[PDB]
DNA sequence: TTTGAAAAGCAAGCATAAAAGATCTAAACATAAAATCTGTA
């Protein structure tokens, strides 16, 4: 079942039953009928929306929401920091880095 | 038994809001988290959700208006009380100072002291204390948000009156500080575009109907009014949108620029055809726009910027002009020229001495005309003003004296600003670092 | 007005600020003191804490036992001796003097001084000595350290002064009195240590006013160490303290049994009527047993206990641990509640030995889940790759994404790379952390397994152990997963 | 017109000064209840 697959995870990850209740709380809070609730319990969708939720504000959801401009700023700045030995870098260098990325591909 | 809104992109959160936040404080959690940054709609969705339920007892607090831990320990018993005064006005209450409270243990013995006397109450009641901007306090540690996480349990089990709270946070790094803590926690994402887009519409469109630029032009030259404003507002997106990213405010700002000069290009021509308006007003979509000393002074500047970003040693080789007598050879100069830019990094420091031999180099022009200036009082009158203006630096910054050989020099001006200025003279700045 | 702050939560005692060189015209105008209603001290709150029982509650076999064994003398005589002669050779003399006493904890230091002092008290009772007065100040017991001062005074004079005019009037007191107009005072200075401040002016002008001719007083100082004045106090301090200074080593094991033993004098090898309708045993359905604790039992303790501190309470807790596992396991048996032989041998004691002993720490990094492990696993392979006793924050990621990818071929990583990743959703995208990342970095620094440094940036932030290594690869083992690779 | 040769330039390695800041303390600044001092009465 559903369920268990989530305490099985929780289990290899967590390993707390106050992390598994504050996804079980809304589960079933957000049912509005019997059948509903029953059909979230068996499905446990809501354990998957909860868990894309909990992460969504990470390093790696935080980069989904860059512009084009943004991500070609911090792959220059990347691209410098990585260059430099001890991981530093300014405004200036990242911009010269962006400049000369944009002029190899346009 | 609660009703939940209809926030436009904010469903799951509103829905999670509901799950967590009811009048039972049976079934409600003592903490409550709402996590997101700035523009993710977290005040637009709390204060939907508690207007949607009036019978929800919510007390707002802005923890950036207060500054320190202090003050905000004197709002919350402040704002509590008279809440529960303005809440229930025929229970007799005596009212506590809330500049009472100096230290948290004071906060709990004075919200004892409060709900002990809101105990003739029928049903056990939530009062939900929302900090809204919690970790936006200017003087915050790491400390202080277990005290505040702790707090429900120091205060009475079987009271009438048990306080919640609701905290509201922007720092993904601050949050995660407490994780063990097992507090429920929703999250707001930052936007899309077409949500934001969205948003734009939804929150600024009736806003650009009353304007008196747009009307006023109208006399003076409802769905095709909505279709332009519409209109400017994707404009403003799609030529914007790299700039500001998922910035609401940025984006309102731009808008509220940039409206009343897109609306002095609007004709009877340009009100029915929106490319021929887009073609009218196309300067504005191009370029952001959201902008607003002597002559000893400039060249000690000048002066200042040659000494932080050429090596000393190499300092005989460019300025030296004079003949000899005596036998002699001056500095060669560079082998090969370096490829770093030292202007991209931070300034070197030097010595007040080879600051005035390079100001005298390069500052300009028979038997007793003092060709070369010498260092008078104006030009160390200058340079302490150049110190106050905070255009030169030193490593010291509190209780510098100045007249220590132990103490250095350098410049803080941008490129840019050294640049101007040496331009401003018609000084060849530029030939120095080819 | 307009104050700038405010202080809403003052709260000022009454005392004066007149010290006693002003109380009095002149020196020959003082009278005698120890005539006199406030002086050398010529309990309300006891009532407080008082109820009905309204029940008759269980006192079984080992209750009786566990109270005779609380810490609420055959072993300390020579130093009792020293002790007493000092003082009685001081008190009779109207000397002033300083006994310096020094023990590691629970070594009996404290009961040793309040017997002296009794002593001393029963030989003035009987007029064989003057009549002094007994004072007793400790050093942890004081809010500020200058409240000994205001203690001493009020317990001089009777007068509530502030600690300035306090130790002002006991200058004067000690100094300028006469001796036939005054008393002998026996202060007891216990938990020296606490006395000593940045200027040491209180350890100076205690052992100072010892050094005054028409003082009159005593001060015996507890102290932690022997060489505490050589390590934490001035020269001169240090000279009035003196050379001769009293040792109190920890028991040998003769002695903790002849304490024990003297604990359980009256009921060890004894019968009681036990009423085991209850098991509520009345000392002499009812049965006559005889309850005895073993005498090796005593020496087993007596000897890990003398050979580890020589403390006396620590003896007499194992004694009690013992004691209290014996009656669980005799109460578990028969479901006596609250409301033949019984013997507190061996293993009791060895199990109430061995429970302070073992460690947690390797059972709990055994009990944790496989995140947190992993973590352990990945900072114990970069300690060992790099030689380092610190390592990066995202090196341990970099290490754990590697482990990972390295070992795809386990059946066990293949089972949990979607749920370290993805939390088994293929909607959730893949995580540049695994999932509970923060929580068990957070989990290991609660539980004080680690140390982590204070920088914002989380790649180049440090991390070290805070336990031993060996335990680390004990725990790790013990898995067995991470065994394998 | 050449010509060796000394002044000048560059690098590796390392000892060491200096910068930045973590941590702390003294002193100026500020308030405040109890005791004490005037001070007429
Ligand atoms: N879902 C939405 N529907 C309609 N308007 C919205 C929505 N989200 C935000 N807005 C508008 O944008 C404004 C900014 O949102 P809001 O003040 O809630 O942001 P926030 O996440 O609380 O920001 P901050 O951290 O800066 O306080 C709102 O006041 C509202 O006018
Ligand atoms: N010689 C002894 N005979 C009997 N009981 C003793 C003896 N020594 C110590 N004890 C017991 O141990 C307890 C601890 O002794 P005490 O308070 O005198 O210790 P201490 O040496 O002052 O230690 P600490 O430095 O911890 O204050 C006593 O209250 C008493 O119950
Ligand atoms: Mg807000
Ligand atoms: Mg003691």
């Amino acid at each position: 079942s559903n369920l268990n697959r989530h305490i099985r995870m929780n289990f290899e990850t967590f390993r707390s039953l106050p992390t598994l209740k504050n996804s079980i709380i809304p589960l079933v809070a957000t049912s509005k009928n019997f059948g509903s609730l029953c059909t979230a319990i068996k499905s446990c969708s809501f354990l998957d929306i909860y868990n894309k939720n909990q992460l969504s504000n990470n390093l790696t959801g935080r980069l989904q929401s860059l512009s084009d401009l943004e991500l070609a700023i911090l792959i220059s700045a990347a691209r410098v920091a990585l260059r430099a030995k001890d991981g530093s870098f300014n405004f200036n260098l990242a911009y010269a880095e962006y400049e000369k990325m944009i002029k190899a591909i346009n | 038994n609660v009703t939940t809104p209809e926030v436009a992109f904010r469903e799951y959160q509103t829905n999670c809001l509901a799950s967590y936040i009811s009048a039972d404080p049976d079934i409600t959690p003592s903490n409550l988290i709402l996590q997101g940054y700035s523009g993710t709609g977290k005040t637009y969705t709390l204060k939907k959700y508690f207007n949607a339920n009036p019978n929800l007892h919510a007390v707002w607090l802005e923890p950036v208006e207060l500054v320190s831990w202090k003050p905000l320990l004197q709002a919350i018993a402040r704002t509590v009380q008279y809440k529960l005064k303005t809440l229930y006005p025929n229970i007799p209450t005596t009212d506590y100072d809330p500049l009472q409270v100096e230290e948290p243990f004071l906060l709990v013995k004075t919200l004892h002291n409060i709900f002990v006397q809101y105990e003739s109450l029928q049903e056990k009641t939530c009062l939900f204390l929302i900090l809204d901007g919690f970790d936006s306090l200017q003087d915050l540690d790491a400390a202080l948000f277990n005290k505040y996480i702790k707090l429900n349990e120091l205060l009475p089990k079987d009271s009438k009156i048990n306080i919640k709270f609701i905290y509201t946070m922007l720092e993904t790094s601050f949050l995660q500080r407490y994780s063990t803590h097992c507090i429920p926690t929703v999250m707001f994402p930052r936007y899309n575009v077409d949500e934001v887009s969205t948003i734009l519409v939804m929150s600024r469109c009736g806003e650009l109907m009353e304007d008196s630029c747009l009307r006023k032009r109208i006399i003076e030259e409802d769905d095709q009014f909505q279709n332009v404003a519409a209109n400017f507002i994707h404009l403003i997106v799609q030529a914007f949108h790299s700039y500001t990213g998922n910035d609401i405010f940025a984006l309102n700002d731009l808008i509220d620029f940039k409206w009343p000069k897109y609306v002095s290009r609007i004709t009877k021509e340009n009100i029915f055809e929106p490319l021929a308006l887009y073609k009218s007003a196309i300067k504005l979509f191009l370029s952001t726009d959201d902008n607003l000393l002597s002559i000893i002074s400039k060249y000690l500047l000048i002066a200042s910027y040659i000494c932080s970003y050429l090596e000393p040693r190499y300092d005989a080789s460019i300025f030296s002009r004079k003949t000899r007598i005596i036998q002699g050879r001056a500095a060669y100069g560079r082998r090969k020229k370096k490829e770093v830019n030292p202007r991209y990094l931070q300034p070197s420091l030097f010595a007040i001495e080879r600051l005035l031999a390079i100001f005298q180099a390069i500052f300009p022009i028979a038997l007793r005309e003092e060709s070369l200036m010498k260092a008078n009082i104006e030009v160390f009158q200058n340079l302490s003003e150049l110190h106050t203006l905070k255009l030169i630096a030193t490593t010291m910054n509190k209780n510098i004296d100045y007249l220590s050989p132990k103490v250095r020099w350098k410049v803080n001006v941008p490129w840019e600003i050294i640049k101007e200025i040496s331009e401003s003279v018609h000084f060849n700045i530029s030939d120095y670092f080819s | 007005v307009i104050r700038k702050f405010t202080k809403k939560n003052v709260a000022r005692a009454k005392k004066k600020y007149t010290p006693f060189s002003k109380r009095f015209k002149s020196i020959a105008a003082i009278p005698d003191l120890t005539s006199l209603p406030e002086f050398y001290g010529n309990s309300r709150f006891e009532n407080k804490l008082k109820t009905t029982q309204k029940h008759q509650i269980v006192e079984t076999i080992f209750s009786k036992v566990k109270k005779q064994l609380n810490s609420s003398l055959p072993a300390r005589e020579n130093e009792f001796a020293s002790i007493y002669l000092s003082a009685y050779s001081a008190i009779e003399s109207d000397s002033a003097t300083t006994i310096y006493v020094a023990g590691t904890p629970g070594v009996g230091k404290t009961l040793t001084v309040r017997e002296v002092v009794k002593e001393l008290l029963s030989s003035s009772a009987q007029r064989e000595i003057p009549d002094f007065l007994y004072v007793e100040i400790n050093g942890l017991k004081m809010v500020k350290p200058t409240d000994c001062y205001e203690t001493l005074w009020n317990k001089v004079s009777g007068e509530r002064l502030t600690w300035a005019a306090s130790m002002e009037s006991l200058e004067f007191y000690f100094k300028r009195v006469p001796k036939n107009k005054k008393k002998t005072i026996v202060v007891l200075l216990d938990e020296l240590d606490a006395m000593v401040t940045k200027s040491q002016d209180i350890m100076y002008n205690f052992f100072n006013w010892t050094t005054y001719e028409n003082a009159k007083l005593i001060v015996i100082a507890v102290a932690n160490t022997m060489d505490l004045p050589e390590r934490q106090l001035g020269n001169k301090i240090t000279s009035r303290i003196g050379f001769t200074r009293i040792m109190f080593t920890g028991y040998t094991h003769e002695e903790l049994k002849n304490i024990i033993d003297l604990r359980l004098k009256g009921l060890n090898d004894s019968f009681f009527y036990v009423d085991t309708k209850t098991g509520n045993a009345i000392l002499i359905d009812v049965r006559k047993v005889r309850l005895r604790m073993s005498a090796d039992a005593i020496e087993i303790a007596s000897r890990k206990v003398a050979s580890v501190s020589g403390d006396a309470r620590r003896a007499l807790k194992v004694c009690k641990r013992a004691a209290e596992i014996a009656e669980k396991h005799y109460m578990a048996k028969h479901g006596y509640g609250y409301d033949g032989v019984q013997t507190v041998h061996i293993t009791h004691v060895m199990k109430a030995l061995n429970e302070t002993l073992n460690s947690h720490v390797i059972t709990f990094m055994t009990r944790l889940s496989f995140t947190a492990k992993l973590f352990i696993y990945a900072l114990l392979n970069l300690m060992k790759k790099n030689g380092s006793q610190e390592q990066e924050l995202g090196d341990i990621v970099d290490e754990i994404k590697l482990l990972i990818e390295v070992n795809g071929s386990n059946k066990f990583v293949m089972e949990i790379a979607k749920t370290l990743f993805q939390q088994g959703s293929d909607n959730i995208s893949e995580q540049l952390r695994i999932i509970s990342w923060d929580f068990v970095l957070n989990q290991l620094l609660d539980a004080g397994i680690l140390f982590k440094q204070t920088m914002k940036n989380d790649r180049i932030c440090c991390v070290k152990l805070n336990i031993s290594v060996e335990e680390a690869k004990r725990a790790m083992n013990e898995d067995e997963t991470l065994r394998n690779l």
